[PDB]
């Protein structure tokens, strides 16, 4: 199979116009049909496009396909902030009877404001530390844009050793959460004089600590 | 409305089978075509196999060579495909989608299936044990630690469902032992910290561990 190229991502503000580029590399790209799908994250993806420029029922006009030369394009007129998913083109190979997906495209819709990160910070319970664990929590919410970076500090050096980070995710008001876990021994706990959960976001450092009680 | 309906999700340790399901749904096979499409998480949708029950043809992409079977049954409108041999990059959401129009011309992918989550990993099913967050104009916070279970999902309540203002349960993590934890915080008052009592209700189905967990200021 060959492979179809499109861009890492795309972003607009709202009302602006935006187009998503999708290259093959096969010799019969330019004359090949061309599909463009849609997926809203935690959903499955849905047709946007098919036989380059042709649109289903149910399927908003602000869409359309068209080709140039050996490329295809998406353009998306009228930017709504639903319209932030990701967007994959695909061809067809009639000699391999293989499908071909792009690498996908995440259309970012500008315009939410910049929020700064709520941080709080929890020791290992008494009750863990009777089970000879320790967790320290570090729990994290309503940024935006969605993407944080998670430092930890015993007393005042870094660790790294222990640190779970997940990834940023959605919260239901459109800003973002994420949490970050250090596993200690209740030894490592009480060796050090307190822990510093320290996140960055847009250049700015939020930090909490907590201590032995 | 026409639909696809496939199975559930399903746990799988590395190196067993899995079967998903993908029925018709106000439709019949007729010239249509079945296309499997999967999603590892964080990544892009891969082309996976097709069938045209039909002529009875199918073909699957270069990687699964020798481990999928795709095969289909036309009195209940069932399609099938059979990954064995699963291993950690099996980890997906595997979608089935229809193709072609109804004289079984077309190659898009119209109609899709709501998807089904598989996931490959060797660690075996656990409850998880549940640890208060003491807290310690001003507003509380107080939390329950879901530590060391598998696999997801897990459920949390507060005050079995009566206290759901201030509640923010977070994404769990994956921890390198295959194990998951998360957590859940309420935000208070801090006056009501001495008026009422706060249990976190926690509830794991696939290994039906039920666990209260009073939360009590420090």
């Amino acid at each position: 199979q060959s492979a179809l190229t499109q861009p890492p991502s795309v972003s607009g503000a709202p009302g602006e116009r935006v187009t998503i580029s999708c290259s093959g590399s096969g010799s019969n790209f330019e004359y090949s049909f061309v599909y463009w799908y849609q997926q809203v994250p935690g959903m499955a993806p849905k047709l946007l496009i098919y036989d380059n420029y042709k649109r289903p029922s149910g399927v908003s006009d602000r869409f359309s396909g068209s080709r140039s030369g050996t490329s295809a394009s998406l353009t998306i007129t009228g930017l709504q902030t639903e319209d932030e998913s990701d967007y994959y083109c695909q061809s067809y190979d009639s000699s391999l009877t293989y499908w071909v997906f792009g690498g996908g495209t995440r259309l970012t819709v500008l315009g939410q404001p910049k929020a700064a990160p709520s941080v709080t910070l929890f020791p290992p319970s008494s009750e863990e530390l009777q089970a000879n664990k320790a967790t320290l929590v570090c729990l994290i919410s309503d940024f935006y844009p969605g993407a944080v970076t998670v430092a930890w500090k015993a007393d005042s050096s870094p660790v790294k050793a222990g640190v779970e980070t997940t990834t940023p995710s959605k919260q239901s008001n459109n800003k973002y959460a994420a949490s970050s876990y250090l596993s200690l021994t209740p030894e490592q706990w009480k060796s050090h004089r307190s822990y510093s959960c320290q996140v960055t976001h847009e250049g700015s450092t939020v930090e909490k600590t907590v201590a032995p009680t | 409305q026409v639909q696809l309906v496939q199975s559930g999700a399903e746990v799988k340790k590395p190196g067993a089978s899995v079967k998903v399901s993908c029925k018709a749904s106000g439709f019949t096979f007729g010239r249509y075509s079945f296309t499997w499409v999967r999603q590892a998480p964080g990544q892009g949708l891969e082309w996976v196999g097709v069938i045209v029950p039909l002529v009875g043809v199918t073909n699957s992409a270069k990687k699964f060579q020798g481990r999928v079977t795709i095969t289909a049954d036309t009195s209940t409108n069932t399609v099938y495909m059979d990954l064995s041999s699963l291993r950690s990059e099996d980890t997906a959401v595997y979608y089935c989608a229809r193709v072609g129009d109804r004289f079984g011309s077309g190659y898009a992918m119209d109609v899709w299936g709501r998807g089904a989550l598989v996931t490959v990993s060797s660690a075996s099913t656990k409850g998880p044990s549940v640890f208060p967050l003491a807290p310690s104009g001003g507003t509380a916070a107080l939390g329950c630690l879901v530590k060391d279970y598998f696999p997801e999902p897990v459920t949390v309540s507060w005050n079995s469902g009566a206290l759901t203002s201030g509640v923010h349960t977070f994404p769990a993590v994956l921890q390198s032992s295959g194990l998951y934890s998360l957590s859940s915080v309420v935000t208070v008052p801090s006056s009501s910290l001495g008026t009422q009592t706060y249990i976190c209700n926690v509830n794991h189905k696939p290994s039906n561990t039920k666990v209260d967990k009073r939360v009590e200021p420090k």
